[PDB]
């Protein structure tokens, strides 16, 4: 470790005074497989990004638009609705949260939303 | 009606997750709520429908303080803006006085070992020492030539009106800075003492001033002499080796990625998401093969086969009728299976073995051709290069190394060729072997860096070949099946002889019933060789 | 054609100490200026003294009370300027060493006196390498720099141009020149850069201005070891549709070299010719241009770049071997004027570098 700017400082001085959709340890496609929601490819071809929210794999390049780097914090995969609430961007996380969890108690309702989808469905209103 | 049953059956079976499917109905009922438009429902469907035509068009059918970017933030509106004296009226009209972007990181940050290898660092640690010492001796010596020039200045006037002569702290230099540093850095603690008396009384302190900086420029030029003799062969141990960013990566990975598991995997993954987007129902014809590679030389191939053999007959395991048989299966069965014995194709149905070799067999080829065209292409560029230089007026359009001849760099290849049978044979040692091919090839050298054990591999591969009945009553199906020409043929004659292809797979599945069968077909085309493998 | 030129260069710029260990060095400039004297570039152009900017011309930008500051502090005399060393960022990235405001005089001067010449149509090509600082704020000094003279050169043009177009190369993002001209629609920015974990930290796909000037600051962001093709692949066609749509009347060129390979800091795998690729581009085009300095931190390289973009500049041919000069043993072991790339991956992957091209393309067609 011999480096010159010791000799070369002192000859110049001054006079002064006195998890699972990953690659193995050693490096192979774990399996059963999990793809990504826009090509359905595994980490092979480049590694998978997943949403905390849904259980949907994204490649880097897969969305629109490409991220640069990976995300370092929680990020929101492009499938979600809370896009559009933040259109209005004044109102705080706590309103929103407490809006959705206005729907977060009765999750299928399958009934009720196929009715109203039916519902609107008429092309003359009632 | 039930059309919309149809249509949400389709789509919550394409989505194949009941989250993502609550999210389409979250959307669809936040829809029918009235807070959303028609043209805004549909732009939220996209992300979900995006990709099925078929679903998107069937669902437009059914349908029928301030903040800015992402790092700009608005100013106070009562923030008292630091004024400014010089603003014009287009600095009023043009500059920017409401949005800030704020630095989020700092220059010089935690960057030493997250991209560089160790010889980059060594290479900045000397350019840095060269720096150091340049900078104090350009200091001293430009400090040098203001008071040769003051005092050339002082000669030549009147002595009565010398000692009306006064510096003062730009020292007769342009620069109130620079030429005290460089007395600073001469005379220690003592140098305001110096200054003074240069400024006070020129004509008797310049002298002195500028023989002692010549006495310390000379015995620093000297130490710089001696500092030069030693920062070189560190460069040139260094500068070959910091370019090549992949070896110590790459000697490891290879070594693993060219096991047989690994190889298994590599194709069993990709049948694993065909398999998924068929059970999706995607539009994907079921056809189309896992895997496909090309060979592109003829020549390669024989130079591999013989790179191969080479290794083979030195063999003390392998017995002589086992030396033949291996001869028998590389210098004619795989040439013949290549058909070097358009649109003309071959079918070949191969256990997990054989298809190790192939994938082998093809790493080999490609890294054969990669070395041979940037042989290629080095003596292309020099002679180039040569042509270019040759023609040049240089400044009138208003030691060092000896470049190899012509001749060394169109042998490069066939020297190659001979470094890698040393290598087999054991004769050169590997650090010597590296350092050739680096300095032959500078930063694609590392192609050729696990060649032997690569060639290794595919020996056994070739032993084994021999010792299994299976891989030889699977040659032997398919000699007998060619001998009726249903195993491989023209393009067109496909469909002609499909059934009798058929046959030839259900004897596969009868012959490997607890084992991989592969599907691997050899396309010709304009002087290469497609070899598609699919995993049945 | 050949066309005049006009060189700025001071001889006493290459004496100013950053301190020990910091990566920027002024001395670059003095080894480049000593390789253009050794290829004989010094008959076929013109060479300048420039002329000290004074404060009063600083403050066109800058506050009055940042440029007190700069112009007072000292090394002895650190300790009664404390707290507005804190206040300006004048301290640990950004020293306070001997004569740091006659460094900033010379390297605004040698900028605005190109921009004046410019200006009065004597030239239309000013070189000033001591340039190209465009990190620095209105009232803070950031990455190295304390004086921003790129605005300076751009309010100096913007008294004859009606628009002026600026372009970065520099591997960092030029925070500090597009933040200045972030609301008007006479100054269009392109920066092309490094984004993610990496200094300064902005300069996104979606930052496209404000106000009056919204869609008329474009930013590339890229990923490690973008190479010679991709960068000229996506820099011709960007460059020929801004130039098209904006028609610029003058062109302001940072060519920062920290973005080729074997960088101190940076992490590109460009080499001199795809560097200077950019300057031959945007000379093609025939404009009043002012081609400026910036970073890179690997002094023999940035030596190389410069004196490479210099000569083609002039349309000047100069021989691949290195003549014999100062600084020779700087460029060992080889002696050579271009410079090899390292086989470090490339992560901009095709598809990526097609997305974000078409969507500057679609941003940049929103123009009247
Ligand atoms: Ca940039
Ligand atoms: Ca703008
Ligand atoms: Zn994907
Ligand atoms: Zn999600
Ligand atoms: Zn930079």
């Amino acid at each position: 470790s011999g480096g010159l700017m010791e000799q070369i400082q002192a000859l110049l001085a001054p006079p002064k005074t006195d998890t699972q959709h990953e690659l193995d340890h050693n490096g192979l496609v774990p399996l059963p497989v999990k793809v990504c929601f826009t090509c359905n490819r595994s980490c092979r071809v480049a590694p998978l990004i997943q949403c905390d929210y849904c259980p949907l794999l994204f490649h880097m390049d897969c969305l629109e638009p490409p991220l640069t780097a990976m995300p370092l914090g929680r990020w929101m995969c492009p499938n979600h609705i809370e896009h559009v609430v933040l259109n209005q961007k004044n109102m705080t996380l706590s309103n929103r949260c407490q809006v959705f969890d206005r729907f977060q108690d009765t999750v299928s309702q399958h009934v009720v939303k196929v009715d109203f989808l039916n519902r609107i469905h008429k092309k003359h209103p009632p | 009606t039930l059309q919309e049953f149809s249509f949400f059956d389709k789509v919550r079976r394409v989505l194949k997750s009941q989250e993502v499917y609550e999210n389409f109905l979250r959307c669809i009922a936040l829809f029918n709520q009235e807070l959303v438009s028609g043209s805004e429902l549909l732009q939220l469907v996209s992300p979900f429908l995006g990709k099925f035509p078929e679903l998107f068009a069937q669902f437009k059918s059914f349908l029928g303080c301030k903040r800015i970017g992402s790092s700009y933030r608005a100013l106070p509106k009562t923030y008292q803006q630091p004024k400014c004296s010089g603003r014009t009226a287009i600095c009023k009209e043009v500059l920017n006085d409401t949005w800030v972007s704020f630095p989020s990181w700092s220059e010089d940050s935690t960057f030493v070992s997250s991209k560089k290898t160790p010889y980059e660092e060594q290479l900045h640690r000397c350019e840095d020492e060269r720096f150091e010492l340049d900078v104090v001796l350009e200091t001293n010596l430009a400090t040098i030539r203001v008071l040769e020039s003051v005092q050339k200045k002082l000669s030549r006037m009147a002595p009565e009106d010398q000692e009306k002569f006064r510096l003062d702290d730009s020292l007769g230099g342009t620069s109130e800075v620079i030429q005290r540093r460089a007395i600073y850095r001469i005379y220690g603690d003592k140098a305001p003492e110096i200054i003074e008396s240069l400024k006070k009384n020129p004509v008797t302190a310049v002298p002195v001033v500028l023989k002692r900086l010549k006495a310390k420029e000379e015995e620093w030029r000297e130490a710089q002499q001696g500092f030069n003799k030693i920062w070189r062969e560190q460069y040139e141990k260094a500068y070959l080796k910091s370019l090549d960013h992949q070896a110590v990566n790459f000697k490891q990975n290879d070594t693993k990625a060219l096991r047989s598991k690994s190889l298994l995997n590599e194709i069993e993954s990709v049948y694993d998401e065909h398999q998924e987007q068929h059970s999706e129902g995607r539009s994907a014809p079921s056809s189309e093969p896992h895997l496909i590679f090309v060979y592109e030389d003829r020549q390669i191939l024989e130079d591999a086969a013989a790179l191969i053999s080479y290794y083979v007959k030195r063999q003390p395991a392998i017995q002589k009728e086992d030396q033949g048989t291996i001869h028998q299966l590389l210098h004619q069965f795989v040439p013949s299976l290549f058909f070097s014995q358009d649109d003309v194709y071959s079918l070949f149905f191969a256990n997990n073995n054989w298809y190790f070799f192939l994938r082998l067999h093809q790493t080999l080829c490609s890294r054969l051709l990669k070395i041979y065209r940037q042989a290629q292409k080095q003596l292309l560029e020099y002679r180039t290069e040569k042509e270019r230089e040759k023609l040049l007026c240089e400044g009138r359009r208003e030691l060092r190394l000896k470049q190899p001849s012509e001749v060394e760099l169109e042998e490069y290849y066939p020297a190659f060729l001979d470094m890698v049978r040393s290598l087999l044979e054991g004769s050169i040692d590997p650090t010597q072997y590296e350092d050739t091919l680096r300095e032959m090839f500078t930063i694609h050298a590392y192609v050729g860096f696990t060649m032997d054990k690569l060639v290794q591999n595919i020996a056994r591969q070739l032993h084994h070949l021999v010792s299994d009945d299976v891989c030889l009553k699977v040659v032997e199906l398919y000699l007998n099946e060619k001998k009726r020409g249903a195993a491989g043929g023209n393009l067109s004659s496909r469909c002609v002889r499909a059934a009798r292809e058929t046959s030839y797979q259900w004897k596969a599945e009868r012959c490997m019933a607890d084992e991989n069968c592969f599907k691997v077909m050899f396309l010709q085309r304009k002087g290469q060789v497609i070899m598609t493998i699919e995993l049945l | 054609g050949k066309k005049k030129v006009c060189y700025y260069y001071d001889g006493d710029i290459g004496n100013y100490y950053y301190g020990q260990g910091h990566p920027m060095k002024p001395h670059r400039i003095r080894m480049t200026h000593n390789l253009l004297l050794n290829y004989g570039l010094y008959r076929k152009m013109e060479i300048y003294r420039p002329h000290k900017a004074t404060a009063e011309e600083m403050t066109k930008y800058h506050s009055d009370e940042y440029i007190k500051f700069l112009r007072s502090i000292r090394p002895d005399n650190m300790s009664e300027y404390s707290k507005q060393m804190q206040r300006f960022n004048v301290g640990e990235d950004c020293p306070v060493f001997d004569g740091l405001f006659e460094f900033c005089q010379l390297s605004t001067g040698g900028s605005v006196a190109g921009a004046v010449k410019l200006n009065r149509q004597q030239t239309d090509m000013a070189v000033n390498w001591a340039g190209g600082l465009h990190h620095a704020k209105k009232s803070e000094a950031s990455g190295f720099c304390y004086v921003n003279d790129i605005v300076l050169a751009i309010l100096e043009l913007l008294k004859y141009h009606q628009r002026v177009l600026y372009i970065d190369i520099d591997i960092h993002h030029g925070d500090g020149v597009e933040e200045a001209f972030y609301t008007t629609d006479r100054v269009m920015t392109v920066s092309f850069h490094k984004y993610g974990e990496y200094f300064p930290g902005t300069g996104d796909l979606r930052d496209i201005g404000a106000g009056k000037g919204k869609y008329y600051a474009v930013n590339f962001p890229m990923r490690d070891g973008i190479d010679d093709e991709s960068y000229g692949q996506i820099f011709k066609p960007i460059i020929s549709k801004v130039m098209e749509m904006y028609q610029p009347s003058a062109v302001v060129l940072q060519c920062g070299a920290d973005s080729l390979s074997g960088d101190r800091l940076g992490c590109f795998n460009l080499t001199v010719k795809g560097h200077a690729k950019c300057v031959e581009v945007v000379k093609t085009f025939n404009l009043p241009l002012l081609m400026l300095g910036g970073g890179g931190y690997t002094i023999r390289n940035v030596a190389r770049c410069w004196t490479y973009e210099t000569a083609v500049a002039l349309d000047c041919e100069i021989p691949n071997e290195l003549p014999y000069n100062d600084y020779f043993e700087y460029f060992g072991p080889d002696f050579k004027l271009h410079i090899s790339p390292s086989n470090m991956t490339n992560q901009n992957t095709p598809e990526y570098m097609e997305k974000i091209k078409q969507r500057l393309f679609e941003n940049l067609r929103m123009l009247p």
